[PDB]
Parts: C-alpha cells; structure tokens; sequence
C-alpha cells in the first residue's frame, strides 16, 4: 500500500527515484491505494516532525510511516517511540535517530530498528577482542541509555569466559568532568583496550583530555559502540587514526539500500496478512481529537532477500548486516571486514601496528618476531577448539600454511 | 616465636594425637 | 527566569497561580523575577506535545509541574512532555504517577517527582521487615513491567542484609489460580504477603485469598499508595497496612510541596555561579543545555535546608525525599492507624498496632515452617548403604550394645554412582547421623522429607562453576536458597567452608587421618608424592581447602586434584583391596578397617583434631534445637553408646 519514505536526513537527495521502487520490490496488484510519498525535513527541530506526522495523518490516513535520519539522536528516538506508542504505526528505524537504541522500550510501541542491539555490539567486540588477544580491558559508561544492560552483559560474557579477562574499575560518566575529579581516575586506567560507552561529543572531550593530559600512546586502542560512529559524513578531527567502530551500517549500506528492504517487508506483510484487515490504512484523521488483527505485530518474522530480519519483543534485527571499519590517516573510515549471522568474518584477520595512530607520535616500539616448526624448540600446535580461544601462556601464533601446494 | 623455638626436636609432638585407633602395628 | 507549566484541571492552574503570587519568595532570601505561565493540557497527546513543543523550550522555561490525574495519555503518566523536555536536561516534574520504571535514571535523563515510586515502597517495606526480623518473605506481585524492578531492588536489599529470600518471582498478571502457591505458604517461615500491583492485578488476588480464608494471623499485607481505593477495600482483609505519604493524597497540598522544591532548587541555583539560560527550541535548533548534569546535581546530589517539607537527607535518585510518614489503619475502614516511618526509623505512635489476627501484639508472623527437606548425603563411617529388606519396609536391629539400630526410609540410589545412575527404591539407612534425626524427630514435631542425593561429594568452591558464578553446588547449593536447610553430615568447620552459615555444636574431635600400606607427615614419602602413592579420596571435601591454605605441600596438591574420585565407594573398596596407598578421612573408618581385615595396618597418624558439627543454615529458628539435642546427648549416656555403635564398631 502507501508507503510514506520520511527522509529526514540532512543530505538533499533526489526523491523523485523513490516512487519507481515499488516495481523491482514484488509489484502486486493487491495494494490498491499505493500513496508512495517522500518529504525531506530541513528543520532540525522535533515541532518540524510533528507538523509532518500530522500533515501525513490527514492524507487519506496514510499508515506505515517509515522514518530515517543520518545522525543519530536522543530527541529523535523518543518522538518516534512516542509517535508509535500513540498513533501505533509500525515505523522502520533504518539509520540516524530512528537507530538510537534505547534501555526499555515501550510493550506496545512498534518501534523496529535496523542494526544490532548492545547485546549484540558487544558479542561482536568481545570477539574482535579475543581474536587479538586483549584482555585488558576498561570500561566506561555513561548516563545514555543503555550502560546497565551493557555492564551486565559484560559481566556476564566474563563470568562464562574462563580463559582469563581483567576486570578493571568501570569508570562513569553520568555527570559533568571539571577536569578535577575525572583525572585521577584516568590516570589510574593502565588498560590497553579503553571501552569508551559514549556519545559523540562526550568521545571527543574524552580524546582531548587523554591527548592534553598525556594519555595518549602507541598501545592505547580506544574501541567506541554503533552509538559514537552513527554517521558516515562527520568525522571529528580528535579520534586518532585506529579507532575502531564498529557500526551497524556505512556508505555501502545507505538510506536506500534499507529503503527497498523495508518496503519489500511491508508489503510482504500486507499480503500475509491483508485476509485479516482489509481496510488496513486506517489511522486517526488529525492531530485535534484524535491491534486485535492489525499489522503492527505481524512484521517480525518477513525474510528480505534471505536476511534473518527478524525483531525482538521490542523490535532490532537479530542478524544485521554490520560492517566493523577502523579510522584511516586521512580521516576516512577504512573497512577491515564484516560480521556474519554464523560467526565473525574479520576480512581482515592480520592487526594492523599503527605505530603513529595521530599526528604526533614519534615513538615507534612495535617490532615482530619469525619463527619456524622446530622439535627441540617450541612444538607448534593448534588452538583449543572448546571456546575458539587460548590462555595468556600460549601466545597466539599467525601461522601461514596453505591448504594445497598448487593452491595460493 | 619465642615460645615455639626450643620444640626442634619431637619424637611423638605431632604424634601424640593418634590415641582413638590403633597404632602402628 | 522564566518559569512554565502545565496542567489541565482549573482548580490546579488557581492554585498554581496562588503559589506562585503569594509566598513564592519566602523560599530563601533572594528577591526572585520568576515569570510563571501555565498551559492548559489538550485532549490529544500529539497537539499537546506540540503546544509543549512551540511554547515551553521557545520561552526559556527551567521547571514545569505535571500533576493532573486524568492525562490525556490514558495511561497516568506525563509521556509526551516528558518525551517532548528529555532532550534539553529539562527536569519533568512527574509527580502525577508513582511508576518506578519512569522514575530510573537510565531512559529519563532528567526526570524527578515529588511522590514514592515502586522501589521507595519497597525500600520502606524492606527497612519495615528488618525491624521484626522478616528475612524469609514472600513476594505476590503479579505486575510485571514494574514489579520485575520492584522484586529486583527487593532481591538486592535482602542480598545486602546477608540473607536470601524464598519466593521473590512472579506467577501471572491478575490470575486466579494462586491456591498452589497459597497452600505452599502456608506452611512457610513467614506469611507476609507483599503485593505491588495494579488496582485490578491485587483485587484478583484479594478475591482469591478471600475465597481460601486467607485471613489468618501473621498475614502482613504491604500495600502502595494507589493499591486500595474505591472497591478495593473491601476485597483486601480488614487490616491491611496502608501506607501514605505527606503531601501525597491532597492535590493541592502536594501542588503546593512541588512549588515549594522548585523555588528551593531556583533559589540553590541563583545562589552559585554560571547562571545560564536554557537553548531555545526553535526550528533547526538542536543544542544540549551546559548546565544539566550541574542541575542535576543540584536537585538530587544535594540537599535542602528549607521548604514545603522543611526536611533534610534527599534522595540521590530525585524520587521523594525521606520524611516522615502517614501510614493509617484500615480495620474496618476507620481512623486507626499503626506505626508510621520517620524518614530514619519507625516509631510507635500513641496506639499500637492492631492486627487482623485477633490480637494487638507481635502475631505469629515468624513460625517454624513444618516442612523440613532433610537431605540424605551418603557417608563412609556413619551411613551404610544396604539393599532393603522388605518392600518399602525396614527392620529395625539391635546390637549387643545399649543403643538401638533406627532404619530409616532413605529415599535414593541402592548404590554409589557408577554402580547405578539413580534409582528411587526407598532403602534403609541407619548410622549416626540417623540417629540424630530420629532424636530430633522424636523431640519435636515436624514433617520430615527425607531423600537420599545421588552424589556424595561435599561441594566446594574450587573448580565448580555454578552458572558462572561463585556459590555452593552438590547439597550445600540448596542450604542457602533455603530448600533444605538441614543436613545430617559431620562437616568440618575449620576453614572458609562455614563462613556463611553457623553449624551446631562440635560432638567428634577426631579429625582426619592418612592410611598406610607416608606414616606421619614428617616422613618424606608422604609430603612427596611417587606412581603408587595414590591420593583418591573424595573429591571438592574439606581437604581440597585444607591443602589450598597450606602452602608448605605444593607439589602434594600437584598429585591430589587429579587424583580424587568423585564417588567413594569405589575409593574405600580399592584402598581396602589393597590397592590405594594414602586416603584422607574419619577416624572411623579406618577402626572399622582394622577391626574388620587384620593385614592393613592403620596407623592412623592424625594429628588434625578438627571439630565435626551439624550442618545448619545461619538465619533459621531450629539451629538451636540441634544445640539443645547435641548437649542433652553429651550430657546423658547416649553419648559412649552411639560411639560404640558406629564409630568404634568391633565384629
């Protein structure tokens, strides 16, 4: 039926492709009132969304109003978690603040978002983690939402990991740093892997600290969530050259990559479940004055193109199709590899030295060490299969044998 | 310590103890 | 100075409009310019977050008041508002609903109320249940959204208390079918009933306790704010404790209170530096406010030292400060009233509390619960595992000695672990740890529920996992839940293994022995291990811990943990077959494996002389029966014959 594309990024693309997408994107001739709109809005301010929602409310009952940003806010998650509590309209979070993952959701609230959750995020880091061999670790919440669930998940994913992790002294952020009460306890932090549970501006006035106060070095690997690395346009000039993001989505993965995925869903449950409701565009008329066999909850198990797309009781794809890029020296997001539904596929399995990770850093201590198979010196063995994983004793060794002798 | 410095030398000291079951037979 | 509002009944926006006219500058001593507005809340939630929107953060306004009870949100509570100021650290007064959920710091940014949430009950609960000792409660709430945090915050404040309750899950929202869990209470250490939920979630459960006579003596009933009013009076038994806060059931008094908390805050603000105004929320402005995590601070990180409450001490949470409270009686629905919190402790008032039992003193709310699970641990010199004579019957023997042989139903596997997984055939037992029970069961009235447990080992704390977490396993895991809380086993306190929970009185002070074939510790061949000298003994048992305090015998441990098997059956046939060398345990056993083989030699070689006492939970009103038993055996002739019986047991 109507599908009401809310481009609410601050880029100014071309809409009038979007309304052509219902071909490709299973053509049935079942929807009969296809309203496919597209706005664009300027105003960065949530009274800007509110007339739009009631503007698109009083245009025939438009239902399914999916909505994206390009960065990611606080204020934009509420509004639309508000709009689907109220309206109930199953809205598609595809990027920006209509990503923002939050602590609790709403039970009746439809918000579905694309990307990986905190459960997720920090699965996939975990295993970035111990794929290099870093247990030294410190974490750092903040008063966003989500650093309970994120310390208890990290908590928990120690306590079954019994190949040795330090536990370091959680540092956090919920009030403001006067640089007199948050230095000593940086300066305590001796940990290489620095997990930073930020926001944006918050990283960038914890990098400017560690770079004034010389904390900075050459074995400090800062490692930020989805929630800091939510754009791919804005890039400060603090985060030195190595950060690791791990983002849900890239420039590979744009609005209108989600675009046709989400409309291909929609649809796909429309004609699932049009036998129940045939009047489903049906909403309130306007915003003065104004679930039995709906389609708010009957979206949560529509397979696009073989993606495991499925929601959770509150609504995040389960299988994303995340792509963990680091920081380049001329500040560009370099991609290093990917994450698959089965396990990580780390493209790019050989960790990079970065012996300079910003512009002043001339210390250079990374060396390498060759060795062979030898019978009275170390005997080369394999790791333990049990948890993918080794001990601190037996240090990781990049082996390089091939498979086939004709094979490269 | 120095109380216990003059008990270096203890034939039953810490054998004493087995007086519930039989010895060594 | 700006200061906004928001309300929808006329009666609050008069009184507002008092407030802020009259007796606004009273608070503190600075002349205030504040410019008060009020906004009329509209039937849509969507216009009026608009309104909100285009008139509040576009007039630069530091506070707002959310009181009115009919929100247009049919939900009582501020969510578009909320949802609308979150984003510039604007601090929401929702004094208009009591959820915890809203209340947490997480998903609110700023965020406070002037009425108790869900967990400032509990906490008044909890801080009520340790004044008459009610560590082992239960928990009725069927909510879920809210009562998952309120049994969570329950659950923690009892792990604070070095303690651990018995029922603190939920069973279903408004339900009828809770006679399962009644009946279970009833024979229960303590029948507080401690319900969080809904108006219509408690009346369900009120109506069937009704239908069951759930209206004894010792039933507590801890209710909330908005639990008991219009009809649910008459379903909750006549008695029920009715808690109530100052300033919290009149609208206009708990009006006045917020204003006054708001001046105070205004006052505390103007009163320091960096006095800086709010961004201004027009088109395409998206600025954070510098001055939120200090307002923050300010609001619930500080104090007061005036106001409408004129109290001190307020919460770091912004959730209602600790005051004193108005908890009334309901017997019968009139003016009576109990013992009321004072912000710091509870102190009678001029009546005292009446129960719905019948009676004005303490009820009989902490009884010994007459449900007993007394677990079974097979033991090698106490506990004698034979097939069963009769089906399902014992036959109670009598030796040449004064005491008499008591078999009891032990409920469990005929053999030891790798003879056979698990059986349930109800064999007899008989030993001294038998004897024990029967004394007990004989001396006072209880329903015993022996069973017989499949493993044998004791359980430590070294390399056990315990779902990733560092508590008990095997028998001792269930101890301190609170299942079965009696065990019948000798076990050793002499180190960290009884620092949780008190044992009774040490009635052996045998300690342990090593065998021979190492005969004493100062031989080398017993500090240093070889191929033969096998140390299989039973595995995770006091002597795992021994050796771990131990340092002097490193390369011992070495050919120790990976020696010990972990049943003991085949350990005591292998070492009595003449096939084990060094096996670590009771004195008795190696008298009866002398007194019954002359080849071994059993030099016995012990020199531990630890204490052996009944295992026992800490926080239980029968640990001291289990004393008073063990000195009237010590003190009477029992004592030698149960020793001649089992442990210097000659054939």
């Amino acid at each position: 039926l109507n599908i009401a594309v809310l481009l609410g990024h601050s880029h100014d693309v071309t809409e009038r492709e979007l309304r052509n997408l219902w071909g490709p994107e299973q053509a049935t001739g079942l929807p009969l009132d296809v309203n496919v709109v597209a706005l664009l809005m300027n105003r960065t301010d949530p009274k800007s969304l509110i007339t739009h929602v009631c503007d698109l409310m009083s245009g025939a009952r438009i239902h399914g109003l999916v909505f994206g940003d390009d960065t990611d806010q606080e204020a934009v998650a509420q509004m639309l978690d508000f709009i689907s509590s109220q309206t109930f309209i199953p809205i598609l979070g595809i990027h920006g603040g209509a990503s923002m993952i939050m602590a609790d959701k709403d039970p009746t609230s439809t918000f579905f978002q694309f990307g990986a959750s905190i459960q997720q995020q920090a699965t996939v880091m975990l295993k970035i983690m111990q794929d290099y061999d870093w247990h030294v670790f410190s974490l750092v919440t903040t008063i966003f939402p989500g650093y309970r669930d994120f310390i208890s998940f990290i908590k928990t994913t120690v306590d079954n990991s019994f190949v040795g992790w330090d536990m370091q002294n959680v540092i956090t952020l919920d009030t403001s740093f006067e640089d007199a009460k948050t230095q000593v306890q940086l300066k305590k932090i001796h940990s290489s892997v620095i997990l930073l549970y930020c926001s944006k501006d918050e990283a960038v006035l914890i990098l400017s600290e560690a770079r004034s106060l010389g904390l900075t070095g050459y074995d400090f690997f800062w490692i930020v969530p989805s929630l800091v690395s939510g754009n791919t346009e804005l890039i400060p000039k603090e985060f030195p050259s190595g950060l690791i993001s791990v983002s849900y989505d890239d420039w590979d993965y744009s609005l209108e990559a989600r675009v046709r995925d989400g409309l291909g869903i929609l649809t796909t449950a429309a004609s699932s479940m049009l036998e129940k409701f045939s009047y489903i565009p049906e909403a309130k008329a306007s915003c003065y004055g104004q679930p039995l066999h709906t389609l708010h909850q009957f979206m949560v198990n529509v397979t696009w193109d073989g993606k495991d797309l499925s929601f959770t009781e509150e609504g995040y794809q389960v299988h994303p199709r995340l792509v963990v890029i680091v920081l380049n020296k001329d500040r560009e997001w370099e991609k290093v590899g990917k994450w698959e539904n089965q396990t990580l596929s780390l493209r790019h399995a050989v960790w990079p030295r970065y012996k300079s990770f910003s512009d002043c850093e001339p210390d250079d201590n990374h060396l390498s060490i060759v060795t062979l198979e030898e019978a009275p010196f170390v005997i080369v063995e394999d790791i333990d299969p049990l948890t993918e994983t080794c001990v601190r004793n037996t240090v990781p060794c990049r082996k390089f044998v091939k498979i086939n002798n004709s094979t490269n | 310590v120095l109380h216990d410095k003059w008990y270096k030398v203890v034939p039953c000291g810490k054998r004493s103890f087995a007086v519930t079951e039989t010895l060594q037979m | 100075v700006n200061i906004g509002a928001v309300l929808s009944t006329r009666k609050h926006e008069q009184m507002f409009r008092e407030a802020v006219n009259q007796a606004n500058k009273r608070h503190g001593s600075w002349k205030i310019q504040l410019n008060a507005t009020s906004v009329t809340h509209k039937p849509n939630a969507i216009q009026m977050a608009l309104s909100v929107c285009e008139d509040l953060i576009s007039s630069q306004v530091y506070a707002i008041l959310v009181s009115h009870p009919p929100t247009p949100n049919d939900h009582f509570t501020p969510t578009p508002v909320s949802y609308t100021a979150g984003f510039y650290r604007i601090p929401v007064l929702g004094l208009t609903t009591r959820m915890s959920i809203y209340s947490d710091k997480s998903i609110h940014l700023s965020f406070l109320r002037t009425v108790p949430p869900y967990s400032h009950q509990s906490s008044v609960w909890f801080e009520m249940m340790r004044v008459y000792n009610w560590n082992h409660i239960i928990l009725l709430v069927s909510d879920d959204h809210e009562g998952r945090a309120a049994q969570k915050r329950l659950e923690t404040l009892l792990e604070e208390r070095e303690s651990k309750a018995e029922k603190v899950l939920q069973f279903d929202p408004g339900t009828k079918n809770v006679t399962a869990l009644l009946m279970e209470a009833r024979e229960l250490e303590a029948r507080v009933i401690i319900l969080s939920a809904s108006e219509d979630d408690a009346a369900t459960v009120y109506r069937a306790a009704a239908m069951l006579n759930m209206t004894g003596s010792g039933y507590v009933w801890l209710v909330g704010e908005r639990e008991i009013s219009g009809n649910a009076l008459r379903y909750a038994p006549d008695g029920i404790i009715g808690l109530q806060l100052i300033n919290g059931k009149n609208e206009s008094a708990h009006i006045s209170d917020a204003v006054g908390v708001v001046a105070q805050a205004v006052h505390e603000l103007l009163e320091k530096e960096n006095i800086t105004d709010p961004p201004r929320g027009c088109v395409g402005n998206t600025n954070i406010w510098k001055t939120g995590p200090l307002f923050k601070r300010v609001l619930m990180s500080s104090k007061y030292a005036d106001g409408v409450t004129g109290r001190v001490e307020f919460n770091e949470d912004g959730d209602r400060k600790f005051a004193n409270y108005s908890i009334m009686n309901l017997q019968n629905r009139k003016l009576v009233q109990v013992g009321i919190y004072n912000g710091t402790h509870v102190i009678p008032n001029d009546r005292k509390i009446i129960w719905p039992g019948g009676e004005t003193e303490k009820p009989r709310g902490y009884q010994m619960s007459t449900r007993l699970k007394i677990v079974t641990i097979h033991q090698e010199p106490f506990v004698y595992v034979k097939p069963t004579m009769s089906d399902g019957t014992c036959k109670e023997e009598f030796t040449v000695n004064g005491d008499p042989v008591k078999k009891v139903i032990c409920t469990g596997p005929n053999d030891t672990s790798p003879g056979s997984p698990r059986h349930t055939v109800p064999q007899c037992c008989y030993g001294f740890c038998i004897d024990l029970l029967i004394k007990l069961a004989r001396t006072m009235n209880f329903t015993y529920e022996v069973h017989l447990v499949a493993d044998g080992k004791f359980g430590t704390q070294e390399r056990v996992n315990n779902s990733n977490k560092k508590e008990w396993n095997g028998m001792m895991g269930e101890l301190l839940s609170g299942q079965a809380d009696m065990i019948v086993a000798p076990l050793t306190i002499n180190n960290e293994r009884a620092q949780y929970i008190e044992f009774s009185k040490p009635f052996k002070y045998q300690g342990l022995t090593i065998l021979v074939k190492i005969t004493g510790i100062n031989d080398p061949r017993l500090r240093n291990p070889s191929d033969k000298f096998i140390y299989a003994t039973v595995k995770q048992s006091s002597v795992d811990i021994y050796f771990r305090r131990q340092v002097e015998l490193s390369t011992m441990y070495r050919h120790m943990e990976k020696h010990n098997y972990e049943s003991a059956a085949e350990a005591i046939q292998a070492v009595r077959d003449n096939k084990l060398h060094a096996f670590i345990w009771d004195s008795a056993v190696l008298e009866f494996e002398a007194s019954q083989k002359c080849d071994l030699v059993t030099t016995g070689e012990l020199f531990f002389r630890s204490g052996f006492g009944i295992g026992m939970r800490k926080d239980s009103p029968w640990k001291q029966n289990v004393s008073l038993s063990i000195l009237k055996s010590h003190e009477n002739g029992f004592m030698e014959d149960l020793d001649k019986t089992w442990v210097r047991y000659q054939e």
